[PDB]
RNA sequence: CUACCCAUGUCCAGGGUGAAGUUCAGGUAACACUGAAUGGAGGCCCGAACCCACGCACGUUGAAAAGUGCGGGGAUGAGGUG
RNA sequence: UAGGCCCAGGCGACUGUUUAGCAAAAACACAGGUCUCUGCGAAGCCGUAAGGCGAAGUAUAGGGGCUGACGCCUGCCCGGUGCUGGAAGGUUAAGAGGAGCGCUUAGCGUAAGCGAAGGUGCGAAUUGAAGCCCCAGUAAACGGCGGCCGUAACUAUAACGGU
RNA sequence: UGAUAUUGAAUGUUGGUACAGCUUGUACAGGAUAGGUAGGAGCCUUGGAAACCGGAGCGCCAGCUUUGGUGGAGGCAUCGGUGGGAUACUACCCUGGCUGUAUUGACCUUCUAACCCGCCGCCCUUAUCGGGCGGGGAGACAGUGUCAGGUGGGCAGUUUGAC
């Protein structure tokens, strides 16, 4: 029952500008889903069928790495 | 094979290595292919990148 | 010549065995099946032409720079041959 | 003119192919099994390139490796090598970047030397990809399946305990 | 696997290259924590000034002739400046800083003219070759040229002592 909501994505800083796709250029090919735009990357996540916990733990990773993990 | 203004081919040379023993070689000769105006006809021909610097047109 | 491939032709006397299917019956709950008739499958069987080359003997300045004689194998096919 | 037969075992399932001219087989092949690569201009292959085969095919298809009907089965090891995958770090070329230092001479010169501009050499820092060093998986991938002491027959079956 | 040419435009984020600006000179010292050489006394008063704190400036923040605010209506030069200056102004210049400028690079996008299309329609023409005009897809990548680094019995040329 859609695991994950479009709020999530949208407070997840994954709008326009150079930032928010820089998060998805990452994002995606970490979860082996390639590119997409905001709609496009939350029917991906819907048609893969991923957990929301996985999703949540790779989005921590890449906010590491973009900290310097 | 060959630049259709300046006429320049590709060519053969020895090739070193660190103990200079040699053996045979060519160099080629940086080609390009564009449409270009010739003898009031248009084409696409070959033309050397060195050609292309300055003073040709397209 | 020999190896493999491509296109187009052609050759294989004669006799066996009897798959599927079908039709009958019995049979079973109809079926499972059993038994007859029909049917004619198969890199099936026996064996000439043809192709091959298992044994022995002879030959070894030979009839022959690889054969002959008596036996042997496949022989409707992953066939032989122009 | 016209099949000798039988009883035991080994090997290979079978029909087939092979060293023309010393080897016809247990060797090769095969139907089946398994691993692996390939999303289409596919992978592979021939050719320097055009151009082709694959295929006028499309993952139930195509190439490569090993094994070799059918029945019962295929145990343990990922340290090494190979392959696949990943990040913190170290190491690494060409090319950029040019600190600074030589030689030469206008000048000052005073006797020794100092020496402005220009030219011509030499090049510091900084930057700079894969790979390698490292980590994880993988064995019908390359490969491996121990010594000592004390304890049980049959060709000492040493099975069984301790290091 | 990188650099470089073919090779374009618009961004954005971005490091710097100079311009433009006002700036703390904390010394344990002057009422007082008032730079560097400095001419030096002449200026300012309705720049609510000088006592003044922080907001240009540093900060365990002390105060500064610059400075939005009540802190209100003159000091400095001239006054032990422990002073390594005694400052009207500052003829010239520096740390506190960002902006617009000239940027340049590196990234991150976007676009379209380059280049590519074993895609479609029409023509040359009766032609699955070719190229010509339209559409479409991709797109400054890829392909190709020069340079460099890895890997590389796939393939070459050779060595492997004497008594
Ligand atoms: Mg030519
Ligand atoms: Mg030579
Ligand atoms: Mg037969
Ligand atoms: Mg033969
Ligand atoms: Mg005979
Ligand atoms: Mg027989
Ligand atoms: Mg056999
Ligand atoms: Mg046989
Ligand atoms: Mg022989
Ligand atoms: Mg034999
Ligand atoms: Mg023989
Ligand atoms: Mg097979
Ligand atoms: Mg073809
Ligand atoms: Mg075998
Ligand atoms: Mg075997
Ligand atoms: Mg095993
Ligand atoms: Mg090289
Ligand atoms: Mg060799
Ligand atoms: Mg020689
Ligand atoms: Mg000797």
């Amino acid at each position: 029952e859609e695991e994950i909501t479009f709020a999530e994505l949208i407070e997840a800083g994954l709008v326009g500008g150079e930032m928010a796709r820089r998060r998805r250029q990452r994002l995606g090919e970490e979860l082996k889903i390639g590119y997409a735009n905001g709609r496009q990357f939350h029917k991906r996540l819907k048609v893969f069928r991923i957990s929301r916990d996985a999703f949540y733990a790779a989005l921590a990773q890449v906010m590491r790495e973009e900290a310097g993990d | 094979r060959k630049c259709v203004i300046t006429g320049k081919k590709t060519t053969a040379g020895n090739n070193r290595s660190h103990a200079m023993n040699a053996s045979k070689r060519t160099w080629g000769a940086n080609l390009q292919k564009v449409r270009i105006l010739v003898n009031g006809k248009p084409k696409k021909v070959y033309v050397s990148a060195r050609a292309l610097k300055s003073g040709k047109v397209e």
